[PDB]
């Protein structure tokens, strides 16, 4: 299974990936580029493309769209200023023809932080209810603990 | 020997999911052949082939690594959004064996520009 | 930093089976082939380790259906250039798993391309040890 | 009044030394003679990642101090002190240490050197460049 994981910078995309691959919480640098890794979960081998979220790189995601079976969209639940921006990025991503049938999994992340928005709140802000054309799911996660990560891999594998 | 259009085109599959070190390495050999035999690449297809190859750097095989160094230098100037390949070259460059070591520094440094200069320095000093 | 101007391995007409230009003076096919025809015409049907063409010492050798070239400066001599040319012949032979002829080169176009880039790098002599080149390259 | 806040279970051998990372005090590394130095977080009993910092057990762990220095050092009884970068996860270099089992090794903060000690009664200072 081919997976594209994106989201704004600092959402926790690489932390998520290497928690999944190494069971370890690594010390990230901003990703100017991608990381690509293969992860085994329950007889599925997920090839995850973690593509950096800062602006220059954001402009490049479209090259990773093609062949994508599922999309992990990571959100920093503690950052309320950038939630609209996330909504804007994700909405036009939903309009992409190469992403047309891909399974849509939102991770509301850093759920560990006291003022993190809830997954329900995030669902309203991102406009997730309005997707009728394909599968979507939202999952509260904490990438450092590992909470919600495998519930994500589970949902994804049931595409 | 070859046709530049067909070979530049079929390279675009790398950009998607297929990585197939054998097939891609061959396709790369063909690129080097088009230049060597004496031909001139077409820019759209070249630009496309360049973005595709960077995915191929994930798989670490000494022949595929080799193809990748010559092909990116030749295709570097007739290609766009080449910057993505720096990381992949550093990853290769630190990997011990002369096949990677020497050929990568040369391919990396050619593509590398003053912004990118800083990145290559630890690996360069070594 | 500069010794080798270019390396060419040419069929017995001077046409490009191969050339890889360690000069920036031939990138276009027309002129790369012209150069190749030029060096092959002087040097050929008189085998020695010396030729003087274009004011540059050209060192060359031959095989069954190829003439093998290093072009370098003429402030030097044949022997310095020859060490590159010997590497070029040798390394291709050991690499391909067959002596340099048009057939060996064509048989493995990839081994040939990679092997020559290790020998010369932008006109500096990167490598000159045939053994080193061959291990360094993977078919 | 010195209640047991958390217990860390990870190390399978004699935990020779503990140091706190100065970039996140919630993180510490512990060196154990099990040929690793494991970076742990307070929150997590278990070591959230393991580094295999040495080959003949790790006597000491230290961080190279600062707000922008993610480094580990390992000392071992293989006569050697090793420098590691925790950010990249590679072993930056190996330090000759001493001519006998390196008892401990540490980083000086200001000066570019590593100061090591050995059971041969000798201390050596190495330039970290």
């Amino acid at each position: 299974m081919r997976i594209l994981m994106v989201g704004l910078d600092g959402a926790g995309k690489t932390t998520v990936l290497y928690k999944l691959k190494l069971g370890e919480v690594i010390t990230t640098i901003p990703t100017i580029g991608f990381n690509v890794e293969t992860v085994q979960y329950k007889n599925i081998s997920f090839t995850v493309w973690d593509v950096g979220g800062q602006d220059r790189i954001r402009s490049l995601w479209r090259h990773y769209y093609r062949n994508t079976e599922g999309v992990i969209f990571v959100v920093d639940s503690n950052d309320r200023s950038r939630i609209g921006e996330a909504r804007e990025v994700m909405q036009r991503m939903l309009n992409e023809d190469e992403l047309r049938n891909a399974a849509w999994l939102v991770f509301a992340n850093k759920q560990d932080l006291p003022e993190a928005m809830s997954a329900a709140e995030i669902t309203e802000k991102l406009g997730l209810h309005s997707i009728r054309n394909r599968p979507w799911f939202i999952q509260a996660t904490c990438a450092t603990s590992g909470e919600g990560l495998y519930e994500g891999l589970e949902w994804l594998s049931n595409s | 020997h070859l046709e530049k259009s067909a070979v530049l085109q079929e390279a675009r599959v790398f950009n998607e999911t297929p990585i197939n070190p054998r097939k891609c390495a061959h396709i790369l050999t063909k690129i080097l052949y088009l230049i060597n035999q004496g031909e001139h690449l077409g820019t759209t297809e070249a630009t496309e082939a360049f973005f595709a190859m960077t995915k191929l750097f994930q798989s670490n095989d000494p022949t595929l690594r080799r193809m990748c160094y010559l092909t990116i230098k030749e295709m570097s100037c007739i290609a766009e959004d080449v910057i993505i390949v720096t990381s992949s070259l550093t990853k290769d460059m630190t990997g011990k064996e002369d096949n990677y070591r020497g050929p990568a520094v040369r391919a990396l440094c050619q593509i590398t520009d003053s912004t990118m200069l800083q990145a290559v320095e630890r690996y360069m000093k070594q | 930093l500069y010794t080798v101007k270019a390396i060419l391995i040419l069929d017995n007409d001077g046409d490009r089976l191969f050339a890889k230009y360690y000069d920036d003076t031939y990138p276009s096919v027309k002129e790369q082939k012209a150069f190749e025809k030029n060096i092959f015409n002087k040097t050929h049907r008189t085998d020695s380790e010396i030729a003087l063409l274009e004011g540059l010492t050209v060192v060359y050798k031959s095989s069954i259906d190829l003439y093998f070239y290093v072009i370098g400066s003429s402030y030097e001599n044949e022997l310095m250039l020859m060490a590159v040319l010997n590497c070029l012949f040798d390394s291709l032979s050991q690499m391909l798993r067959k002596n340099v002829e048009k057939r060996a080169l064509l048989e493995n176009m990839e081994g040939l391309f990679l092997a020559v880039d290790e020998i010369v790098d932008g006109g500096v002599i990167l490598e000159s040890d045939p053994q080193q080149v061959v291990h360094r390259v993977a078919l | 009044k010195w209640s047991c806040s958390q217990v860390f279970e990870g190390h399978t051998h004699y935990v020779m030394q503990i140091v706190i990372n100065p970039k996140d005090n919630n993180q510490f590394a512990s060196a154990s003679l099990d040929r690793t130095i494991k970076v742990w977080q307070l929150g997590s009993s278990s070591p959230n990642f393991t580094l295999e910092g040495h080959e003949k057990g790790v006597n000491c762990i230290d961080y190279y101090s600062g707000g922008d220095k993610p480094y580990l050092i390992s000392g071992a009884d293989d006569r050697l002190v090793k420098i590691w970068d925790y950010q990249n996860k590679t072993c930056v270099q190996t330090l000759e240490g001493h001519a006998q089992n390196v008892s401990c090794a540490s980083f000086h903060p200001e000066l570019p050197i590593i100061i090591t000690g050995s059971e041969d009664g000798t201390v050596r200072i190495w330039h970290s460049s």
